[PDB]
């Protein structure tokens, strides 16, 4: 428990239940005097896991296309900053294999399917392996805890061989990489809101010229 | 009469949820979907079941009458134009005469049916030659060789509840289809096949969000 | 310390009770043996504190009730914005607001009321409005019906959301005590969070949307091709074209050389001749400075951390020699009795509403507001009425607290104890002051009227006769007109224009504001106001101080808050409950507000409002006869009350004809009130008895045994009808007169 | 359910709907017979 900016209302409930408790919570949210719905410590660990994972995937993906465009062979047809890809209309757009809006509602419906089923599992664990699902039924029981589902659909290669220690390592790795990807995503987006040129080009910049130091300018522009 | 209580025999409309206890699943087409609990008491339950069956059958007839003539116009010989504008089509007689005749005859019929609902078996049409015992009723399924001359609603071709399930499901779907057709004509100015083909040509853009 | 503790699902959302009325009251739930049951049912619905004995449940109930109230308010706002969108001429009004009457309500052509949709100009027909929304919608740069439409939609969404939140917080997740009773964090937030950030975000919406579009409209452009708001923030070059400084991003702010932004944040003062309104730069600077002030204020009290004060640690220190122990323990009183808080907040809210009413007219914030006469007048008088009602409610609930939840054994105090220990002195001296003011402020009018009707004008009270001069007011006005010279260099003119120095602001041949002089009539009217206010205070303070026990009835409190009397004994004991004290004070508050609003109307229409000639000669709407005809009651009849009641009485067969009709019904109810206020009960009981006989003779006697209203309900219905009649009369009078002439 | 029925049978809501229907009938008659002063049928 490497104490970085802790408090006592943190230690009221942060007693070391989350894998690798570092003790950093000044505010003391999940005090268990009255358990707030969705403020449950279980729900908090669940949320940090899910958010960090999504942030890992996002920091890989948003940066992938243009970056690869640099000295790679993904065409310049998509050499566009993630914040200019089209998600931000005041930045850019693109002609796709559908129209914008219906595409968005369609992907929303799909992600909704997935996350609704996951939440229903959260309420009643294991309870997805009962109803007809056109197959897939004998897999979605999970590994008990909705935090960690397991299953050969989500455990292909096979790790944590005969172990909980290996799972503890792999998993610390999980929390650390999630937090790092969170930081990197937030930084890319803040540069984008204040710089206006794109992350990978910002690396192109900060490889040679040290004098950049654009906190000195603090120039706020689109 | 077969029951569909909880368990694997009960595929819940909302996975991972216990259906409302007063939703047993006897009525074919049941999946435990009544968050508003309108079926709380049994008399309301049967009343709503009758309403659902009637709506489903009438919606099937309506959607058939919309669909078939429009496609037989598009490609077939006779050209039945916009059905939504067929309501004001000009015939031999005025619309009010048609209305009053419809109301008279349908009042007669639906009133006999209403009395049958209120008093089962007391208003039925099933002749009886000697020594051949007639069938009973299950209101909503009159039976006898007036509305079941194919002998489908009784046994042999399929266990009953399965066929009634087919009927109620197709009826819900047809209700959706009718309200969709009407709402489209409110928004767009073509028939269902026209919207269909327009969507086929340009699936990516030719949609509601096309404007 | 302080946490998020709540409880789960006390009461289930089951309709089991809706079919059983009066489930809350044990007696009410039994059944209506008579007809008074259905009065008593409504009469005690919201009476939460008489339904339990613990503060947790009533606190939960009021938490849900606040959500109900907010849902109603949001629905009202949504209706307003909708009717502005789909049924107004708002675009035509924006085209040129000088001589186009704001109309936002049409009537269906069914029963001859087509005449209601009178001529309002701009190719429109509709009932003219005076709510004054249009000045706001032009301040916020709405300038498009799509905006009103989507705003109404969003308001409906928020209304449904609040209703949900209500249902959920009462039924599913009920808050607990240590949450409610925790006022430190509530103050902390509401200071820093709600008000401050509110004004800050509004300053945002003003500097980034309103200011440019308003400046463009003042330059003069059809709002069709006026650039959309978001196209003023996305592409910077527009604002760059407007304000050079504004094209410098954020360096001049962070680097502490704020003077660069001087263009759009300034301290000009005065009004803007292009629209008579306020310089939106000024109001933006105001809202922003206020935001910063509330934010820095919000950080007072210790909540969870080690810094900050405690509302218990502040009172007990103060303890003077005369009073003794000071405010010790008062923190517990104002945390253990809702009615106390309701009274305090209602008093402060009424006072704030009154001061808003005042500050409105003298400093028109909105643009093209000080030239739509009826709007200004109606707004002012409405705010005045709301303030009066809030104050009376404050006094009533203070009395209720004094009766029920006050007790020295555990909710002790040494300050209120002293206050009550010498109540007689307070009431006596206030009474004598009331007599003195009554005499020397009304007998003056009587003397003046008499010495007028006796052909002795040179013995009158006026400027042309024995003279009374309001010297202190003119002194203050001189100071306010010479203050921007030395004391407040950063300003440009006086804080407003009503101060006795400067020029006049006139737009579209009509004047909006100019200096205001005070004559002896103003002295007299001010003393009338002071007297009437003192008498209302006397009534209500006597009620509160004597709600516990009087020297007439020794144990009044035991008899409860609201009871009719204590029998005709000891020479008669009618109207001794504090409830009846409030019943009395209501009429006097009505009278105070009525005379105040009459004075305001006459003074404005006789010294400020009116038209300006091409050369610059002013001819006020009424001719400026105040300082010579406000000093005789007979004058008030002749010059103001009779004369300016023309436009309402000839109003038949015109657009304004509705304002005519009410002018009678308003009076009628007004009559009707007397029937309840004067009579008693036993007479009506015997009459009802004979009627029950007449019916029973025909086998029609209803089981819901008829009963003449109880005494307290009789007084209540009487006072309600009377207030309704009076306020509706003055309402019809005002609207008809001002909207016809002006 | 039956609870909401008995609640709906409480005089306020029943009276409101009855009066609304009656007023609608009257205003519709007035629409279809403007100003309707006399009895010009017999
Ligand atoms: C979605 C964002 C999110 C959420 C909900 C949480 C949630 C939580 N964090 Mg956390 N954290 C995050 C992002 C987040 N973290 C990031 C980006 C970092 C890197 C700076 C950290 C670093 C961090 C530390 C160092 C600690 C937490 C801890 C906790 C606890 C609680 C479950 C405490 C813990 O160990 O969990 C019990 C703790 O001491 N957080
Ligand atoms: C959560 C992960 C994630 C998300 C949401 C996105 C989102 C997006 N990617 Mg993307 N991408 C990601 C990860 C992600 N990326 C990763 C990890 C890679 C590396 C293989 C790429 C490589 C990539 C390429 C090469 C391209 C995109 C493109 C796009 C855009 C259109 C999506 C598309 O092609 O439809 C999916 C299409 C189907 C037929 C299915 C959209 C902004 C396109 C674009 O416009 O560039 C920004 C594009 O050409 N992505
Ligand atoms: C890259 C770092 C990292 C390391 C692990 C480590 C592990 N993951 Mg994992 N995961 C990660 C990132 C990571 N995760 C991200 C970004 C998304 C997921 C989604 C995910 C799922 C959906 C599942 C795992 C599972 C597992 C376990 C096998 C192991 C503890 C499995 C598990 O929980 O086994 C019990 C499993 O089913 N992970
Ligand atoms: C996650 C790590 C990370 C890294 C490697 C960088 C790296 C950089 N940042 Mg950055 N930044 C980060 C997080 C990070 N940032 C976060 C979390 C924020 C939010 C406070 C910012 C906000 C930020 C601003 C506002 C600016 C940078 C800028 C820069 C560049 C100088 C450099 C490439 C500057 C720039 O313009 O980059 C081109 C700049 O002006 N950063
Ligand atoms: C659901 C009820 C319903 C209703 C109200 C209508 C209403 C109508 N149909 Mg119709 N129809 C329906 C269902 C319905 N259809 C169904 C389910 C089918 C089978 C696909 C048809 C097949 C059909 C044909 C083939 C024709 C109509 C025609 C008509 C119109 C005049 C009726 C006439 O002269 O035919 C008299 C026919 C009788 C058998 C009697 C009228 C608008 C006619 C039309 O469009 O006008 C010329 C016409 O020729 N209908
Ligand atoms: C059986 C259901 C069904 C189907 C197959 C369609 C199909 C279609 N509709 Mg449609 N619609 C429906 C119900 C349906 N609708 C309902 C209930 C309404 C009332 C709200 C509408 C209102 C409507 C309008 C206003 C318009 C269309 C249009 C269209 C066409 C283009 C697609 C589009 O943009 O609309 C997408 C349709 C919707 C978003 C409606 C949502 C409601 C349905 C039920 C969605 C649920 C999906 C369904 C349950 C799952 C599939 C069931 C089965 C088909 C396998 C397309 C042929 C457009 C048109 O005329 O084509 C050019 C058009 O402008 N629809
Ligand atoms: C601003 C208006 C307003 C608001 C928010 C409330 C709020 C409330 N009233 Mg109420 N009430 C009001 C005006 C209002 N009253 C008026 C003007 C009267 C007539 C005198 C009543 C007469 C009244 C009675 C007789 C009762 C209430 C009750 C209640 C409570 C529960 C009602 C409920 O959940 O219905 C929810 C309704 C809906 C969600 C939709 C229905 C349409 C709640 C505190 C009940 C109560 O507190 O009992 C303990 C109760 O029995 N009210
Ligand atoms: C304070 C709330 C309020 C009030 C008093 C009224 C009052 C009225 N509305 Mg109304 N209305 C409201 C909110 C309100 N509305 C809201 C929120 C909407 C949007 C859903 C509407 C939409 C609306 C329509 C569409 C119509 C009315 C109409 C009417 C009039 C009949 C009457 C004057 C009618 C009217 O005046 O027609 C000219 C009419 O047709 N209203
Ligand atoms: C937001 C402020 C507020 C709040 C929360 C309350 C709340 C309450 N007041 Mg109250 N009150 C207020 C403002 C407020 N009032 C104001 C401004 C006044 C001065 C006019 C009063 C005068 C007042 C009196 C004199 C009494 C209360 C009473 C009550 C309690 C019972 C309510 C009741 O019987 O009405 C139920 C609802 C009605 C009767 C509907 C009446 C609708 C009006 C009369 C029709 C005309 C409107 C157009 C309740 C706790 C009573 C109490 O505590 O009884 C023991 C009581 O005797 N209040
Ligand atoms: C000036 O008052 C100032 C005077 C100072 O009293 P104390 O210093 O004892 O009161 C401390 C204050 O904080 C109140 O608790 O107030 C009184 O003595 C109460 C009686 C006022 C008498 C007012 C008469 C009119």
């Amino acid at each position: 428990r490497q104490l970085w900016f802790a408090s006592k209302q943190s230690l009221t409930y942060l007693d070391g239940t989350l894998p690798g408790d570092f003790g950093f919570d000044p505010l003391g949210l999940s005090d268990p005097e009255g358990t707030g719905g969705f403020i449950e410590p279980r729900w908090l660990a669940y949320g940090e896991i899910f958010n960090g994972r999504t942030a890992m995937m996002g920091v890989v993906g948003m940066i992938a296309p243009e970056a690869l465009g640099k000295v790679g062979l993904v065409p310049p047809e998509t050499a566009i900053p993630w914040f200019q890809a089209g998600a931000i209309p005041p930045a850019g757009t693109y002609q796709y294999w559908a129209d914008p809006y219906t595409l968005f509602v369609f992907e929303m419906a799909l992600i909704g399917f997935a996350e609704h089923r996951r939440l229903q599992d959260w309420y009643n664990p294991g309870s997805m392996g009962k109803q007809y699902f056109l197959g897939l039924e004998k897999y979605l029981g999970g590994s008990g805890d909705p935090a960690y589902p397991g299953g050969p659909i989500f455990n292909p290669l096979g790790f944590g061989t005969k172990s909980e220690k290996e799972m503890k390592e792999l998993k610390l790795k999980e929390i650390k990489n999630g937090r790092l990807a969170m930081l990197a995503f937030l930084g890319m987006s803040l540069q984008a809101i204040f710089t206006g040129v794109g992350p990978f080009q910002n690396l192109l910049d900060h490889l040679s010229d040290p004098v950049n130091n654009n906190i000195l300018t603090s120039l706020k522009f689109h | 009469t077969v029951c569909e209580p909880l368990g694997p025999d009960r595929p819940v409309w909302f996975p991972g949820t216990a259906p409302p206890p007063w939703l047993d699943g006897s009525l074919p087409g049941d999946f435990g979907f009544d968050p508003l609990g309108f079926g709380s008491e049994p008399e309301s339950l049967r009343w709503f079941a009758q309403a659902e069956l009637m709506h489903g059958r009438w919606a099937m007839l309506a959607v058939a009458g919309i669909l078939i003539p429009e496609i037989l116009q598009k490609w077939g010989f006779m050209e039945e134009f916009s059905w939504y504008t067929a309501g004001e089509r000009e015939y031999f007689a005025d619309p009010w005469t048609l209305f009053v005749t419809q109301m008279a005859l349908m009042g007669w019929v639906e009133g006999r049916r209403w009395m049958d609902y209120l008093n089962p078996g007391s208003v039925d049409i099933e002749p009886r030659f000697p020594n051949r015992k007639n069938p009973t009723p299950d209101v909503g399924y009159p039976g006898g060789l007036w509305f079941d001359w194919g002998n489908w609603g009784r046994g042999s071709p399929e266990p009953v509840m399965v066929l009634r399930t087919k009927e109620i499901k197709n009826g819900r779907l047809a209700m959706l289809a009718f309200v969709g057709f009407w709402f489209q004509v409110v928004y767009t100015g073509q028939g269902p096949l026209d919207n269909l083909f327009a969507h086929l040509a340009d699936p990516g853009h030719c949609n509601i969000f096309s404007a | 310390e302080v946490k998020i503790v709540v409880d789960r699902d006390p009461v289930k959302t089951s309709f089991e009770e809706w079919a059983r009325p009066g489930h809350f009251s044990r007696t009410l739930a039994k059944g209506p043996d008579t007809t008074t049951w259905i009065w008593n049912l409504h009469a005690d619905a919201h009476d939460f504190d008489s339904h339990t004995g613990d503060l947790e449940e009533i606190s939960r109930k009021v938490f849900s009730a606040h959500f109900g109230q907010l849902s109603i308010i949001f629905l009202w706002l949504s209706g307003m914005y909708f009717h502005g969108a789909r049924f107004s001429n708002y675009e035509a009004w924006l085209s040129d607001p000088t001589h186009i009457g704001p109309s936002a309500q049409v009537v269906w052509p069914i029963v001859g009321q087509e005449i209601l949709n009178g001529d309002v100009g701009g190719g429109f027909r509709g009932i003219q409005i005076t709510s004054g929304f249009f000045q706001l919608w032009r301040a916020s740069g709405i300038t498009s019906e799509l905006q009103l439409y989507c705003t109404a939609i969003g308001a409906l969404v928020f209304a449904a959301l609040m209703l949900f939140a209500g249902w959920f917080h009462y039924h599913k997740a009920a808050p607990k005590l240590a949450w409610f009773q925790d006022v430190e964090s509530m103050l902390n937030h509401h200071l820093a969070g709600l008000l401050g950030l509110g004004s800050l975000s509004w300053a945002g919406h003003q500097i980034h949307v309103s200011l440019p579009i308003n400046q463009f409209l003042d330059a003069g452009v059809d709002p069709k091709e006026i650039p959309l708001p978001h196209e003023f923030i996305l592409n910077r070059d527009l604002l760059a074209q407007l304000y050079p400084s504004f094209a410098e991003g954020a360096t001049p702010f962070f680097t502490l050389n704020w003077s660069k932004y001087a263009e759009f944040l300034t301290f000009r003062g005065g009004l803007d001749p292009v629209t008579g309104g306020l310089w939106l730069t000024d109001i933006a600077h105001h809202h922003l400075a206020i935001a910063i002030l509330f934010l820095i204020a919000g950080h007072m009290y210790r909540t969870n951390w080690g810094i900050g004060h405690g509302l218990k640690d502040i009172l007990e220190a103060h303890k003077g020699p005369f009073t003794g122990q000071g405010h010790k323990g008062l923190y517990e009183i104002l945390t253990t009795s809702w009615h106390a808080q309701l009274s305090l907040n209602l008093a402060m809210l009424g006072s704030t509403t009154i001061v808003v009413a005042h500050h409105m007219y003298s400093m028109p914030p909105y643009p093209y507001l000080a030239t739509d006469y009826g709007t200004q007048l109606s707004l002012f008088t409405h705010h005045m009425w709301i303030g009066g009602f809030l104050i009376v409610g404050a006094a009533a609930h203070a009395a209720i607290f004094m009766v029920r939840d006050y007790d020295p054994t555990t909710r002790y105090n040494d300050l209120l104890d002293r206050v009550l220990r010498h109540r007689d002195a307070i009431i006596s001296h206030l009474n004598w002051v009331c007599i003195f003011l009554g005499f020397h402020s009304f007998g003056l009018y009587i003397h003046n009227d008499t010495m007028s009707a006796l052909g002795r004008p040179q013995d009158m009270f006026s400027d042309t006769a024995i003279q009374l001069q309001p010297i202190f007011a003119q002194w203050v006005q001189n100071i306010h007109a010479t203050a921007p010279g030395v004391t407040a260099p950063g300003a440009t003119t006086s804080t407003s224009l009503t101060w006795g120095g400067g020029e006049l602001v006139a737009v579209g041949g009509k004047v909006a504001l100019l200096p205001i002089p005070l004559g002896t009539a103003d002295f007299l009217v001010h003393h009338i106001h002071a007297f009437t206010i003192h008498v209302t205070v006397l009534i209500l303070l006597k009620g509160v101080l004597f709600a516990r026990s009087s020297r007439l009835i020794p144990d009044k409190a035991n008899l409860g808050f609201r009871f009719p009397c204590d029998g005709p004994g000891r020479g008669g004991t009618c109207q001794v409950s504090a409830w009846d004290h409030v019943f009395l004070g209501l009429f006097w508050m009505y009278n105070a507000i009525s005379v105040v609003i009459f004075h305001f109307s006459w003074k404005m229409q006789s010294d400020v409002w009116g038209t300006i000639s091409d050369q610059g000669v002013v001819t006020h709407i009424t001719g400026g006869n105040f300082a010579q005809s406000s000093i005789t009651i007979n004058g008030w009849l002749r010059d103001f009350l009779w004369a300016q009641a023309s436009q309402v009485i000839q109003s038949y067969g015109s657009s304004l004809s509705a304002y005519g009709l009410f002018f009678l019904g308003a009076h009628f109810v007004w009559a009707f009130s007397l029937m309840f206020l004067f009579s008693g009960r036993g007479y009506w009981q015997e009459l009802i008895e004979s009627i029950v006989w007449a019916h029973n003779k025909l086998k029609v006697a209803p089981a819901t045994q008829p009963r003449a209203l109880s005494i307290i309900q009789g007084r209540a219905v009487g006072v309600t009808h009377y207030l309704l009649g009076g306020i509706a009369t003055t309402w019809a009078f005002f609207l008809a007169r001002i909207i016809a002439v002006g | 359910m039956r609870d909401i029925k008995t609640y709906l049978s409480v005089a306020p809501v029943l009276s409101t709907l009855w009066f609304g229907a009656l007023a609608g009938l009257l205003i519709e008659i007035n629409r279809l017979f403007p100003d309707a002063l006399s009895f010009p049928f017999f």
